[PDB]
RNA sequence: UUCAUAAUAACUUUUCGAAUCGCAUGGCCUUGUGCUGGCGAUGGUUCAUUCAAAUUUCUGCCCUAUCAACUUUCGAUGGUAGGAUAGUGGCCUACCAUGGUUUCAACGGGUAACGGGGAAUAAGGGUUCGAUUCCGGAGAGGGAGCCUGAGAAACGGCUACCA
RNA sequence: GAAACUGCGAAUGGCUCAUUAAAUCAGUUAUCGUUUAUUUGAUAGUUCCUUUACUACAUGGAUAUCUGUGGUAAUUCUAGAG
């Protein structure tokens, strides 16, 4: 089935289509949050591991942290909990939702990359995705800068530059704090 | 869900009301704390306009105040002796108001040991003038001194520890305490 | 009704903002303030009824945001607040200055007054109490709480507030023998003298006035607002001085006083 | 009034006491980013006031006795203490007392009954109507249960059963 | 100036008269028996705790929006990553 896999310090993800019936055995009967070998997976997975991080099974249902069963169930979600997004203030709603413990009934399996492996992978391993925008808060961005807090972090901001074809113009972020 | 209006009771007269007006949410009534003694659990429950109220279930120490010389310590609640509603909270150990508890009763000796020094159960010379102004009028009474030796006090709670969260009462003393023996030696 | 109700249909509002009981469904619900809704009188219904200078709500609500309006030395830019009982409303173009007092047939009439005078305000003592760290402070009817006040001002009272500060400038004491206004019932508008206040043990005083023209009536103690005293009113009394001239007087002055 | 308030002793899994925004950015010279400094906007504890909300006193309801006794073990009337309540209150619990209404019609039954301001009718007295332009109450298919808030037992909010 | 977070209203309004015969309601009282966003008027030095060593010229981490990967036949369904 498909297979979501994403490198968090890369920043990079990619989809898998795996259909032999072997390789996925070992995703069998393996809760979320724990962490399986990736020579298991895949002779092309070598050194490679895999933390297992949510899912989506067949019909559509996405599989809750620390529900410890391998079928669904039906739950009075709200908010602060997964799974589901409250439109009014404590809208709680009773809807169906994947247990945490990944079966054959599973359709996408959610997959972290932890450690670097042997051979790499076309585009994840490799590649690395940029952050989309940088820190706001002054103290944030001192942090990030490793700035020596007493340095004037007023000029040290990010400054994204765009073109409207004619005229190249600036835009950074206001600082708070 | 507990409702507390009067429709659902039958009228003066007798006559069975017919239903009328579902019941509302400004009539509720909760559960009750029943409280217990050990490791300090107390809840907060947002009632009607924010006004936190704190359920203070599993309560094992708390302030009580002595009125003769009027002066308040925190100390243990260690059980419950006698309840005047039911004696079944009594065999459960359930601490609501009015119940009669044993106090530890160590602070108010050394505040007295402190403050007389009288050496109940058998320095500086601005404390021995203040002694003697006193001039041993700590003639407080016999029984206190009784279970002073016995080291454990017999106390009446009077903060509502469902409503309110502490677990603040009174010493039993005086006529007080004499009725309430009695009713101990009714229980003896 | 469940929470608070926030629509006033227009057959619903007072009889004294005397509306057209046609041209609308609803009417102007006073907002929060510090008076009665049933006592007090809109903004809206202040200057697009009463004054006209304004034709319709759009109107109102730029007259009053752009800051024209004052109520009592305040910008209140609301359309809907409830400017009450000797309160002083402050236009600074056409430079004028209206203090609301009933006309005798009992209704928010618009009384031009001067500008020296509009300085200050006159409120009614409803309370006299010890608020916290044992300080006195006295409630009046606008809910004004004014702080430190002077120790022998009782309730029922009446007081001159300087409406600049909003401090104690100098007040009237409830007694036997002095002018007053009468502020509900079917004494609206009324002006006399105190003649004598019975007591009535349990609740609801009662006082009895008698006006210039020698009429008497009796009007309840919540009801009373003492204006000053007999023949020197501390404020100026709106045309006709509100002396309740009968139906036939009434018609008398009309065929009198004319002119076409 | 045990009220407002003040005071002492203590208590708290210690609430609040501005790490928030706009405009104008003046004055002092300690002439520096230095010292201060106006008009507002949001907040914020408490006490008032207002919009209110809950209860609450007296009196007033259509037909029917081919409805004369009704209510209490399961609260019926009262007492006390506790619990719950925002708060009084058998509102609920524990233990007691055996009480409360009734020929001045209680209780039960019927209402093709929502109550009222009012409408028709008109010598005077009245008879009938009032689902509906205003004020109240209740309801969102019938039932129960509840989160959020100051305010809902909300339903153009959710949970479950029944249809 | 979209979107989203935050704040507020969504409990007003509108409709119907099904239930309800001391029930609602009307007139008249009471709350010294209580909650009250808002509006309006006032309202607080102590947050130090042994003060002879602290961020007050400003303390921390998430988190939506967004960038990208999906699932379901579909619903104002949303899980994973930055
Ligand atoms: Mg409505
Ligand atoms: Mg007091
Ligand atoms: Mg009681
Ligand atoms: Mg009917
Ligand atoms: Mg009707
Ligand atoms: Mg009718
Ligand atoms: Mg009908
Ligand atoms: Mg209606
Ligand atoms: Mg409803
Ligand atoms: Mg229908
Ligand atoms: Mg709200
Ligand atoms: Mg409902
Ligand atoms: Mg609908
Ligand atoms: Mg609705
Ligand atoms: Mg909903
Ligand atoms: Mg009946």
């Amino acid at each position: 089935m498909k297979l979501n896999i994403s490198y968090p310090i890369n920043g990079t993800q990619k989809c898998i289509e795996i259909d032999d019936e072997h390789r996925v055995r070992v995703f069998y009967d393996k809760r979320i949050g724990q962490e399986v070998d990736g020579e298991s997976v895949g002779d092309e997975f070598k050194g490679y591991v895999f933390k297992i991080a949510g899912g989506n099974d067949k019909q559509g249902f996405p599989m809750k942290q620390g529900v410890l069963l391998p079928t669904r169930v039906k739950l009075l979600l709200a908010k602060g909990h997964s799974c589901y997004r409250p439109r009014r203030n404590g809208e709680r709603k009773r809807k169906s939702v994947r247990g945490a413990i990944v079966g054959p009934d599973l359709a996408v399996l959610a997959l972290i990359i932890t450690k670097k492996g042997e051979q790499e992978i076309e585009g994840i391993t490799n590649d690395t995705v940029p952050k989309r925008l940088g820190p706001k808060r002054a103290n944030n961005i001192r942090k990030f800068f490793g700035l020596t807090k007493e340095d004037d972090v007023r000029d040290y901001v990010i400054r994204r530059e765009v073109t409207k074809g004619d005229k190249s113009y600036t835009k950074a972020p206001k600082i708070q704090r | 869900g507990i409702s507390r209006d009067s429709r659902h009771k039958r009228a003066a007269t007798g006559a069975k009301r017919a239903q009328f007006r579902k019941k509302r949410k400004f009539e509720l009534g909760r559960q009750a704390a029943n409280t217990k003694i050990g490791t300090k659990r107390i809840h907060p429950v947002r009632t009607r306009g924010g006004n936190q109220k704190f359920r203070a279930l599993r309560i094992e120490t708390g302030n009580f105040s002595w009125a003769s010389e009027g002066v308040a310590r925190k100390t243990r609640i260690t059980g419950v002796v006698y309840h005047p509603s039911n004696n079944e909270l009594v065999r459960t150990n359930t601490l609501t108001k009015a119940a009669i508890v044993q106090i530890d009763a160590t602070p108010f000796r050394q505040w007295y040991e402190s403050h007389y020094g009288q050496s109940l159960g058998k320095t500086s010379k601005n404390t021995e003038r203040k002694w003697a102004a006193r001039a041993a009028e700590a003639k407080i009474e016999h029984a206190v001194d009784s279970q002073f030796g016995a080291g454990r006090l017999y106390a009446a709670i009077s903060s509502r520890p469902g409503q309110s969260g502490r677990c603040d009462g009174y010493i039993l003393e005086g006529e007080e305490l004499a009725f309430y023996l009695r009713r101990l030696t009714a229980k003896k | 009704a469940r929470g608070p109700k926030k629509h006033l249909k227009r057959l619903a509002a007072p009889h004294h903002w005397m509306l057209d009981k046609l041209s609308g469904c609803y009417a102007p619900r006073p907002s929060a303030g510090p008076h009665k809704l049933r006592e007090s009188l809109p903004l809206i219904v202040f200057l697009r009824n009463r004054l006209k200078y304004a034709l319709n709500g759009r109107e109102v609500k730029a007259i009053l945001m752009q800051r024209h309006v004052k109520v009592d030395g305040k910008v209140r830019t609301d359309t809907t607040f409830p400017a009450g009982f000797m309160d002083v409303i402050t236009l600074e173009a056409t430079n004028e200055n209206f203090r609301l007092v009933y006309d005798v047939k009992g209704r928010f009439a618009v009384h031009r007054i001067t500008d020296e005078e509009a300085s200050y305000k006159l409120a009614k003592v409803k309370k006299v109490q010890l608020g916290k760290k044992g300080i006195p402070y006295v409630v009046t009817h606008d809910g004004r709480t004014i702080r430190y006040p002077d120790p022998n001002i009782k309730v029922n009272d009446t007081v001159k507030v300087d409406l600049a500060t909003g401090t104690i400038t100098d007040f009237i004491k409830f007694d036997t023998g002095k002018l007053v206004y009468v502020t509900g019932g079917r004494n609206l508008g009324r002006v006399g003298t105190i003649v004598h206040r019975e007591r009535h043990e349990g609740g609801f005083d009662l006082v009895h006035i008698k006006d210039s023209l020698e009429n008497t009536f009796v009007t309840r103690l919540n009801n009373v607002f003492v204006i000053g005293e007999p023949g020197r009113p501390w404020i100026s009394l709106p045309k006709g001085k509100g002396i309740k001239l009968t139906i036939s007087e009434e018609r008398d002055r009309r065929r009198a006083q004319h002119g076409l």
